[PDB]
DNA sequence: AGGTAGTCACAGCTGATTGCGCTG
């Protein structure tokens, strides 16, 4: 696994290899209205019988409640533990792995509080990017061209999307202190 | 027998005319077990019927037995019944009849069960709660004391009557009081709610043969069963029948009426507890009962020796030759073993077994000693030449269903003695043939 | 024996208290010994 | 070496077992002991079955009384028995045993149940 | 010898049902009321073992409230139709509290199972839950005492179950997860009646059997003890465990301790 | 036809005999 990472990250050209081995080691008086309606609408109040349910009301209830309704969803990723095959979920492992070790590394870095770390976090930002671009766009047009069902790589674009966030805004935060 | 053992032998016709009275819609659905209540409150507001399949599929896997249960006996009960569903699908939907009075009973709807009670005003000489229970023991104990035969309990001879038919009591001589059977001994070791229970079934089986109508009696025992303690309710707005029903009801101490011309009635907690803690049991096989009437004394002395009776308690002990006494007179084990537990002291409810399991365990072995020895009078035929010859001979006798007992290692069988001249044809028959 | 075997537990395990407890199991752990609920 | 048995008794995970005979019916220096397993005792002597069962208590513990059926036995057990019921104990009677026919256990054909008649008949003190 | 006890917890907030009432939609607190009544005379019809338990939950405090029909029935809605009258007529807003007293009226739920309990007699057990149905916002100021209602019914093994109408509310979800109750939101308010038919109404032995709704993804926010509002991430001590938004020199709970 | 002193089993104790061990 760790040569398969190597191979995927050094000579696919994502890392150096300096790189890889050098980490390794409410309202206004309007709601007193209200109150007042309201408390005026129930002060005259009688129990009811037919307005309790109505027969379209049970039937909408009971579809929703039987499986394969909203609540009742039966779906619900039916063959996952089969579907998209082991050999894509393997390679779907050994991307997670790898993006989480380079977050891992990018979470090490910061908080930056020296200037090395600065170019550390760009490099860690280039090399994030390079490992999206080689692996994770001929993931996707994979799984379209197999129309998968499920957004695996969604989790991945969240994680990253989040990294990528954090970077800016402490850039943004950067600039400003300087101002 | 329960109610729904009873219900479900009735024929439809009785089943739908039963259903319209919310009081009988309401004990049905508290009869029904508790995934059927589920079921019915679910389809209460159905106006549709349901896939059998889509039905089948609330319950899990696992408790699929209960399931069928269910549905097998709200079918036979008719609450719901087959609808053929368009597409070659059934639907199930629920008595329009049967699901209008429980709607009805539940929410509201039409008028009160009872006429009026305000009509007349307050009732000149009404009783107290407490009083009502005392007239309802003095009943039951005379009713029972009548069973005994002592003369201080002199009933009607209709009532009498009643317990002819129903087998405790049989007059083998006119003039002369019937005699208790075993059965009698049975039922009186039984709790006093089962008691009533199996009363009113028998009533209900033979009400035919004083042409009274089995829904209003029912529909009317229902009504009682729902009755709120202490309230008084209109007799008026019944039939003559309904009368004679009532006043057989005082005459068992269910309800209680000054005259019989009043048009009050006030059920007592049997009538309550009819649709549905004295006795202290130690380890050392004795028995302490905080009751002072004879009916209770005569009755745990049917089981045990009694050796002291203070004013407020009574001091016993369970010996093996009580119980062996009791069990020759015909009482089971499992009848002391109920009426035991029905009976023990709120103390002893603490314990997770309310009766210690050595006396039970004690009683049942006791009871074991009796039927230790097993006679079954027959024939034996040890006078067979051949195999072949026997096993033709055993499986005519297995046929005929008049086999005993079989050896095939010895070639000895038993057949009984009805059949024995059967045996014996088809024998001589097969040898005239050879 | 094979036959001895089978005879003699017929015989010694279900003599008197068993030709009429499992019948009526047949119709039909506080307090319970420790080599009772294994 | 009843000194050693009873020494090596307690504090020894090998040996955890004896058998006594009529010897510990008084008060002895007996270790603590947990199960209790007697086997025709005297006849209707309350004292023995009370001086036995305090060998025990010091469910912590059980102790058991084997009984042959429709022999004297039965009824020397439950003679012996009515002052430890008025002491407050309970005799729950056990019937079956469970997994009696699980392992195997001595005298299980009939071949050597009937020869053990020819050893037990063989007294003769006569 | 089962006896249930169903304690019916109302959210009875009367900024919440005017708001509704002003949008002029086919639910009103009227029809919620009858919904709550007709569940309640379901459970007393299951058993005659079963008791009911219904309180209204409302800003200044919270409220106990308990011809052709059953007569217990009939005084049971009575008496629950007078009880919520006489709250809701004199239900004056004198002060700027609006969120509702959620905590109190589960913590008086709980005091009046702990009674029920010892009045039952030993030889049966009273298995009790509780059912709350949610309208008003969800409180975060009572989020301590909300968390110690739910360790309290935790410890005395009492379902919590919330039958949320309109917004979520975190507290709830919690407070079924931790006490095994069912969390379900109602997608269409007319049908509440039958979704507590359908679902809330069988017990915990009866729920084994029936296929229920799975549970939904229940939130583990914090509260921080000088916001007092839901967080991510924060500071929390290691002495006495509070939770803090941002970092400080000197722990203000740790101050008592000298 | 009924009841109390021998008698057997199993244990205890104390009172003598009587039989094996007793130095780097
Ligand atoms: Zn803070
Ligand atoms: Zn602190």
């Amino acid at each position: 696994v760790l040569f398969q990472l190597y191979k995927d990250l050094v000579v696919s050209q994502v890392i150096s290899a300096e790189e890889f081995w050098a980490n390794r080691l409410a309202t206004s008086q309007d709601i007193i209205n209200s109150f007042q309606s309201i408390r005026q609408e129930m002060e005259a109040y009688t129990p009811k019988l037919t307005q309790v349910l109505s027969s379209s009301a049970a039937s909408s209830t009971i579809t929703a409640l039987s499986p394969g309704g909203a609540l009742m969803q039966g779906g619900t990723q039916q063959a996952i533990n089969q579907m998209v095959p082991n050999d894509i979920q393997s390679e779907l492992k050994h991307l997670y792995v790898a993006v989480g070790e380079l977050l891992r590394h990018f979470w090490s870095c910061f908080p930056v509080n020296t200037p090395f770390l600065e170019e550390k976090v760009v490099k860690m930002k280039s090399n994030l990017e390079r490992f999206q671009v080689t692996k994770l766009c001929p993931f996707q047009e994979k799984i379209r061209r197999q129309y998968l069902s499920t957004n695996l790589v969604s989790h991945i674009e969240e994680m990253l999307q989040t990294a990528y966030n954090k970077l800016h805004t402490w850039q943004s935060r950067r600039l400003m202190k300087k101002t | 027998r329960n109610l729904q053992e009873f219900l479900g032998g009735l024929s439809p016709g009785v089943l739908d005319r039963l259903y319209g009275h919310p009081a009988t819609c309401l004990a049905v659905f508290r009869e029904l077990p508790s995934l059927a209540k589920n079921w019915v409150m679910r389809m209460l507001f159905l106006e549709q019927p349901l896939p059998q399949a889509a039905v089948a599929l609330w319950v899990k896997k696992e408790f699929s037995k209960a399931q069928e249960e269910s549905t097998g006996l709200l079918s036979g009960l008719r609450i719901w019944h087959t609808q053929l569903l368009p597409g070659g699908l059934q639907g199930l939907i629920l008595n329009p009849i049967f699901r209008q009075n429980l709607r009805i009973a539940l929410l509201g709807g039409g008028k009160a069960w009872s006429d009026d009670t305000s009509q007349l005003g307050p009732d000149k000489h009404a009783r107290d709660v407490p009083s009502l229970d005392k007239y309802a023991e003095e009943r039951w104990e005379v009713v029972l004391h009548f069973m005994v035969g002592s003369p201080s309990a002199a009933v009607s001879q209709d009532l009498a009557q009643l317990l002819s038919q129903a087998g405790l009591m049989k007059s083998t001589e006119p003039g002369e009081p019937p005699c208790i059977t075993s059965a009698g001994f049975q039922f009186l070791l039984l709790d006093t709610p089962a008691q009533l229970w199996y009363f009113m079934l028998q009533y209900l089986q033979t009400a035919q043969s004083r042409g009274m109508d089995l829904v209003e009696i029912l529909s009317f025992l229902f009504q009682l069963s729902f009755s709120t303690l202490g309230k008084d309710y209109s007799v008026e707005g019944m039939s003559d029948s309904l009368l004679n029903f009532l006043q057989h009801l005082r005459e068992f101490g269910l309800v209680f009426q000054r005259k019989r011309k009043s048009r009050r009635y006030y059920p007592t907690r049997l009538a309550i507890n009819l649709s549905s803690g004295f006795i202290v049991v130690e380890t050392n096989y004795r028995l302490y009962a905080y009751t002072e009437s004879e009916l209770q004394i005569a009755l745990i002395a049917l089981f045990s020796e009694m050796l002291y009776r203070f004013p407020n308690m009574v001091v016993a002990q369970v010996t093996r030759e009580s119980v062996q006494q009791a069990i020759a007179s015909g009482i089971t084990a499992q009848q002391i073993i109920h009426f035991l537990r029905t009976r023990a002291h709120p103390v002893m409810l603490k314990q997770t077994p309310v009766l210690p399991p050595t006396i039970t365990d004690q009683i049942r072995l006791w009871e074991l000693e009796r039927d230790r020895l097993r006679f079954t009078e027959g024939v034996l035929y040890n006078q067979f030449l051949s195999q072949v010859d026997f096993e033709l001979l055993l499986a005519h006798a297995r046929e005929l269903g008049v086999l005993v007992f079989e050896n095939s290692a010895k070639r000895l069988m038993v057949v009984t003695p009805a059949g024995h001249s059967d045996v014996k044809r088809f024998w001589k028959r097969q040898k005239h043939s050879s | 024996g094979t036959s001895s075997q089978a005879e003699a537990a017929r015989i010694l395990a279900a003599s008197w208290p068993q030709n009429r407890e499992d019948e009526e199991k047949q119709k039909l752990a506080s307090h319970l010994f420790p080599f009772e609920k294994l | 070496e009843r000194m050693q048995i009873l020494q090596n008794f307690k504090h020894n995970p090998k040996i955890n077992t004896i058998f006594i005979s009529k010897v510990g019916d008084t008060s002895f220096d007996l270790p603590e002991a947990n199960v209790l397993i007697q086997i025709s005792s005297h006849g209707g002597s309350r004292r023995q079955e009370a001086q036995r069962l305090g060998r025990v208590l010091r469910y912590n513990a059980f102790f058991y009384s084997l009984v042959s059926q429709d022999t004297q036995e039965m009824a020397y057990s439950t003679k012996r028995q009515r002052f430890l019921v008025d002491q407050g104990y309970s005799f729950k009677v056990i019937t079956k045993l469970a997994g009696m026919e699980e392992e195997d256990l001595a005298f299980s054909t009939k071949e050597e149940q009937q020869q053990l008649l020819q050893k037990v008949l063989a007294a003769t003190d006569l | 010898d089962e006896l249930n006890l169903l304690v019916i917890v109302v959210d009875a907030n009367p900024i919440w049902w005017g708001k509704q009432a002003l949008k002029e939609s086919q639910f009103t607190l009227s029809k919620c009321i009858d919904a709550v009544m007709v569940l309640g005379n379901s459970h007393l019809f299951m058993n005659r073992s079963n008791k009911l338990a219904v309180i209204a939950s409302h800003i200044q405090e919270s409220r106990f409230l308990y011809d052709g029909k059953y007569e217990l029935l009939t005084s049971a809605n009575e008496v629950i139709v007078e009880e919520i009258k006489d709250l809701m007529t004199k239900s004056d807003i004198k002060g700027q509290h609006t969120e509702t007293l959620l905590a109190g009226s589960l913590a008086k739920a709980l005091c009046y199972i702990h009674r029920m309990n010892k009045e039952v007699k030993d030889n049966q057990e009273m298995k009790s839950r509780i059912l709350v149905i949610k309208a008003a916002e969800d409180s975060a100021l009572q989020y301590m005492n909300f968390m110690n209602v739910i360790f309290a019914a935790q410890k005395q093994n009492i379902l919590i179950d919330a039958c949320v109408l309109d917004s979520d509310s975190g507290l709830l979800q919690q407070a079924c997860d931790i006490t095994g109750g069912l969390y379900l939101k109602v997608p269409q308010m007319p049908s509440l009646l039958q979704y507590l038919l359908w679902v809330f109404l069988p017990d915990q032995d009866q729920r084994s059997q029936l296929i229920l709704p799975p549970p939904v993804h229940v939130d583990y926010r914090a509260a921080c003890f000088c916001h007092r509002n839901l967080i991510e991430i924060g500071y929390v001590c290691s002495v006495c465990l509070s939770i803090f938004c941002n970092f400080s020199p000197i722990c203000t709970t740790c101050e008592t301790a000298f």
